[PDB]
């Protein structure tokens, strides 16, 4: 899409009666003119976009993983964490780690590796904030060559929109679990 | 020539009435000696601190965060109860905020009290901006006075402001 | 830039001149200190760790006559602890310390620019007389030494987890 | 005026500064480190040092050497954050 005048950018205004802040860029992908509380004025839009993309990717992964964990579990994980769903699985793995069971260090391994990636990527954020070549979210990770050329603009807008949707959806899932104790599929 | 606040006394030389919140009140002449921009910034910062302090002296008496439900409705007792870790986190947050003030005071020039914080864009209209500047100054002054009174009332009665008002122990029994 | 990490700028210190330089320094540890010192350290670690990995395999496979009596069933760090009391590790330490005093002289020369990092002029068999062969060998040495650092880390930590040497572990798992 | 010249160590530079920040030669081996690198180092050092200090505040008769070593990162973080400032105001 990248419909500069249709789905994002330029006169696009989420709130007709109130104009967007001056700091918010209309060239950024996903710009609907939405920033009523003026967070862009307080904080660098590069930092905010980095945060938005990181959050959207993490939430998309979390929602897909919630659905996948509800529909299927890997061979053997039931032995180690009984029957646990969503954050219950996280707590179960940590409790087994404390109990001393090996095969129960999945969360520790996840933290180690994700933190390694974040620590080695932390410099990228600093370079972006220092006026570097890198765009806020671009990690240059396109091995399959899926998003290149024309697609790029549809791919970035789809990424941002699906990321926001997943941000909402994972919160919904987690709170539904906290209340009902069920999973994504269980609830519906 | 004559001060507005004190009609029988000559207007202070530095206070000509143009700056916000100026009524020519300086009986002891602080403005003659100390830098007027620094004084204005200090006044604004004190007013903001005390506005928040006056609000927070009474808010816990109406509602408390679930984590701090046990803490006393007396703000001083709650301060004693909070504990080193929470106070350290508050101190770090305040120091991070004050780093911007440090930069604006020692390595920058700007309107006194202007740290760029206007997320809701309420200060764009010049007339509303002038009213808001004077209102901020005056509410800060009132909050300074009120919060000093509140701290001393809590020292005396060992209770919150609303609790003191309701129990009507308005009068002291001596030094604590 | 930074061919290795495509989303980071090329490290300032690393210009690609040195063998095995793929512009890999995400944390910017080459900015602090002298790159010659870090290359000397890297080659020391490479050679030591690949000797260590080959030694772990060879100890798992074969053991010299009469060492079984001294070390019992010990493997890896257990062997280290067992033979510190015996005195083998002490003799190794003495001789390696001699070699390392002379390597200290070598490092001081390197920092002055007289010596190329990691070059001790040790080429008895004469491999690497041809410059292209020497360059290939240098790249192979760096790559194998890095792989060996990782391999020895894996072996030691697998022993920690299971108590089994590398190949004995690989046999059964 | 007849005093002998004062010997100083090799590679002794002029570090006197009346600017907003020192010249980044004050940071020695870390003169080329980035301001972002110093910021991340300071934050990580502060967190790790605080954690390792808390793991040792009720000191026992057998404290952990790694925790003792890491507790020294809290003082280290101060220097690092000061350097971050210096390197931010020196252009990097
Ligand atoms: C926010 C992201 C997130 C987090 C924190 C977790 C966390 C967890 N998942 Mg995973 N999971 C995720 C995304 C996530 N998942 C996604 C995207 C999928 C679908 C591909 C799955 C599918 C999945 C299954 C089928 C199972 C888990 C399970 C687990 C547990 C052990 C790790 C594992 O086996 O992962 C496996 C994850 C992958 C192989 C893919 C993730 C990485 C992508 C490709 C990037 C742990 C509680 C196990 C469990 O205990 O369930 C309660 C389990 O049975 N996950
Ligand atoms: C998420 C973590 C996790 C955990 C705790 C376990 C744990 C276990 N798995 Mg494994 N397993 C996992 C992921 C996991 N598996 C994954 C990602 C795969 C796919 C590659 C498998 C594939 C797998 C197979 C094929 C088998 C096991 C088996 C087992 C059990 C022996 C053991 C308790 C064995 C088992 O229980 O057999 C009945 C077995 O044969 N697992
Ligand atoms: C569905 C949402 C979605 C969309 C539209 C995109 C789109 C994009 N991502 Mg990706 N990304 C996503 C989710 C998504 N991402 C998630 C969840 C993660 C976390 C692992 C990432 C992590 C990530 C990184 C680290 C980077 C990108 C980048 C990119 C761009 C490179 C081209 C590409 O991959 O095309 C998109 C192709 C697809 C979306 C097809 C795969 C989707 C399958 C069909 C669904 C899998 C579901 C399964 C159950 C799990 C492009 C704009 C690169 C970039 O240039 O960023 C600006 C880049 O550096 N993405
Ligand atoms: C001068 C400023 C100031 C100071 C020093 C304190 C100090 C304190 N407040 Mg806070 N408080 C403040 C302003 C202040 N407050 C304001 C403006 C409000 C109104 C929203 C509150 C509302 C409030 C509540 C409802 C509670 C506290 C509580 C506390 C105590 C624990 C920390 C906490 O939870 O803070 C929380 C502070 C905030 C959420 C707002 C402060 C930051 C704003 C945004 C600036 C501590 C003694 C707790 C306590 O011990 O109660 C007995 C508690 O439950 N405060
Ligand atoms: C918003 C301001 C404010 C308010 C509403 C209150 C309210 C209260 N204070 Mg006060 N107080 C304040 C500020 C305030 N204070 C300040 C800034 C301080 C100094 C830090 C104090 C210090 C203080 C103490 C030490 C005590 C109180 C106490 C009290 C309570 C009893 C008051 C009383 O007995 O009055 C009686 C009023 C008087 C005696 C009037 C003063 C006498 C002179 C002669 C009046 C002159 C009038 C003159 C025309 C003024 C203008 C002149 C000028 C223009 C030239 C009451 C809840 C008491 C309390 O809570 O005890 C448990 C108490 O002991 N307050
Ligand atoms: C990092 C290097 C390293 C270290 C620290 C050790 C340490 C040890 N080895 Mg040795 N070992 C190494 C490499 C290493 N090894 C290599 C590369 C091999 C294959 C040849 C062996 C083969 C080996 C055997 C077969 C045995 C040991 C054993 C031992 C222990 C007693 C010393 C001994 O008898 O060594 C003897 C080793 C040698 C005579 C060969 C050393 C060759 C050097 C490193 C290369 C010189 C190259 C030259 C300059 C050209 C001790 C813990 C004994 C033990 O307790 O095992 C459990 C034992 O029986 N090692
Ligand atoms: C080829 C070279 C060679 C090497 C590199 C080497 C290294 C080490 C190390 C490493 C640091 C230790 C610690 C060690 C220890 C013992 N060696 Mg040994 N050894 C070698 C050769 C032989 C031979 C020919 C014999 C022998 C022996 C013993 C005994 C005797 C125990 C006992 O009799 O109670 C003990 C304790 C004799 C033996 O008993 O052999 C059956 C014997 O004849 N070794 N040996
Ligand atoms: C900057 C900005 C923003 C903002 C903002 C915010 C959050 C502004 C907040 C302002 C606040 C909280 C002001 C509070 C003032 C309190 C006063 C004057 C209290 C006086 C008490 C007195 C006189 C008393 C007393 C008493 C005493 C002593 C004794 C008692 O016995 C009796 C009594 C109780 C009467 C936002 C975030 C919207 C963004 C926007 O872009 C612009
Ligand atoms: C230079 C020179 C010379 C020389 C020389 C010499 C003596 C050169 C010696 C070179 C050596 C000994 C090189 C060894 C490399 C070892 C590697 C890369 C190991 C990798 C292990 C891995 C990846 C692993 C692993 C594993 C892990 C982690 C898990 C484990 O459960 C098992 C498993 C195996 C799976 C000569 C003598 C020719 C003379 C010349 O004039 C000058
Ligand atoms: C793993 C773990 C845990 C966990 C956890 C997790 C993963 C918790 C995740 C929580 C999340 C993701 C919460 C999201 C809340 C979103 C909200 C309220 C959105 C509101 C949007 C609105 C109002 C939009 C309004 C409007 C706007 C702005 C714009 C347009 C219109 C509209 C959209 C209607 C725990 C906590 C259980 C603990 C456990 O030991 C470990
Ligand atoms: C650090 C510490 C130690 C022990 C106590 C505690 C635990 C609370 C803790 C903290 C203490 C703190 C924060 C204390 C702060 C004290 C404060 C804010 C005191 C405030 C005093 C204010 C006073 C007089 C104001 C007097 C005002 C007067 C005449 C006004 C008169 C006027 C009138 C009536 C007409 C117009 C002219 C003019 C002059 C304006
Ligand atoms: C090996 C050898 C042989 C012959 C001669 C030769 C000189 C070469 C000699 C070499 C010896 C060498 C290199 C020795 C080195 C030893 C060293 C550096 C020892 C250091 C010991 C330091 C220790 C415990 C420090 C412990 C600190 C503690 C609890 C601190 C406590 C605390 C912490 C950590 C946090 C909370 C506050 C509190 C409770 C105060």
């Amino acid at each position: 899409l990248w419909e500069d005048g249709k789905v994002q950018g330029k006169g696009l205004k989420a709130i007709p009666f109130s104009d967007p802040p001056e700091s918010l860029p209309s060239d950024m992908v996903g710009y609907v003119g939405f920033d009523p509380l003026g967070f862009s004025t307080l904080f660098d839009i590069k930092f905010l976009r980095e945060a938005e993309l990181k959050h959207g990717r993490a939430a998309m992964l979390a929602a897909a993983g919630a659905i996948a964990q509800d529909i299927f579990t890997f061979p053997g994980v039931t032995s180690v964490i009984g029957d646990a769903k969503m954050t219950g699985a996280h707590d179960a793995f940590l409790k087994a780690a404390a109990d001393g069971n090996p095969k129960a260090n999945a969360m520790s391994q996840l933290f180690v590796w994700i933190g390694f990636f974040e620590l080695v990527s932390m410099p990228a954020l600093f370079e972006t904030l220092n006026g570097g070549e890198r765009a806020p979210g671009d990690f240059y990770f396109d091995p399959l060559g899926l998003g290149k050329g024309s697609g790029r603009a549809r791919m970035e807008l789809a990424e941002i929109k699906n990321g926001r949707l997943a941000m909402i959806g994972i919160g919904g899932m987690v709170h539904h679990y906290l209340l009902t104790g069920k999973g994504p599929i269980g609830t519906i | 020539e004559m001060s507005k606040a004190i009609p029988f006394a000559e207007r202070p030389a530095k206070l000509d009435g143009k700056i916000p919140g100026d009524v020519g009140f300086d009986p002891l002449g602080f403005s003659d000696y100390y830098d007027l921009k620094y004084l204005r910034e200090a006044e604004i910062k004190h007013g903001r601190i005390c506005m928040l302090g006056a609000l927070g002296w009474l808010f816990p008496e109406f509602a408390k965060l679930p984590q701090f439900a046990s803490l006393s409705t007396n703000p001083l007792k709650a301060a004693t109860e909070l504990g080193p870790a929470g106070w350290a986190q508050i101190f770090i947050f305040v120091g991070a905020l004050e780093s911007f003030s440090y930069e604006k005071i020692y390595y920058g020039d700007s309107a006194p009290g202007d740290l760029g914080f206007d997320p809701l864009r309420l200060g764009k209209n010049p007339v509303s901006r002038a009213h808001y500047e004077v209102a901020e100054i005056k509410n800060g002054r009132l909050a300074m006075i009120g919060l000093g009174g509140m701290i001393h009332h809590s020292l005396l009665t060992k209770q919150g402001a609303i609790e003191q008002i309701m129990s009507q122990n308005f009068y002291p029994s001596g030094f604590p | 830039m930074s061919p290795s990490v495509p989303f980071l700028k090329r490290p300032v210190a690393l210009d690609g001149s040195m063998v095995g330089d793929v512009g890999f320094d995400p944390l910017g540890l080459s900015s602090v200190g002298d790159i010659k010192f870090l290359r000397e350290a890297e080659l020391k670690h490479c050679r030591l760790a690949m000797l260590a990995a080959a030694g772990s395999m060879a100890q798992d496979l074969y053991t010299f006559p009469g060492v079984d009596k001294v070390i019992g069933d010990a493997k890896m760090t257990a062997v280290h602890d067992k033979l510190v009391s015996q005195g083998a590790m002490g003799q190794l330490l003495v001789w390696i310390g001699f070699a390392e005093v002379f390597a200290t002289m070598a490092l001081f020369e390197t920092l002055d620019g007289k010596r190329a990092p990691g070059d001790f002029k040790f080429d008895p068999l004469g491999f690497g007389k041809n410059p292209e062969a020497l360059k290939r060998y240098q790249l192979a040495e760096i790559k194998n030494g890095r792989l060996a650092m990782l391999g020895f880390g894996g072996m030691v930590h697998g022993y920690f987890v299971t108590g089994k040497g590398p190949l004995e572990l690989l046999t059964n798992f | 005026a007849g005093y002998s010249p004062v010997p100083s160590p090799d590679n002794t530079k002029e570090t006197y500064w009346e600017t907003k920040a020192p010249s980044s030669q004050v940071l020695g081996i870390g003169k080329d480190v980035s301001s972002g690198n110093y910021i991340v180092a300071s934050v990580v050092a502060a967190v790790v040092g605080a954690a390792c200090t808390g793991q040792c505040i009720p000191l026992t008769v057998s404290p952990n050497p790694v925790f003792i070593l890491g507790s020294f990162l809290l003082p280290y973080s101060w220097a690092l954050h000061v350097a971050a400032w210096i390197q931010r105001n020196n252009g990097k």
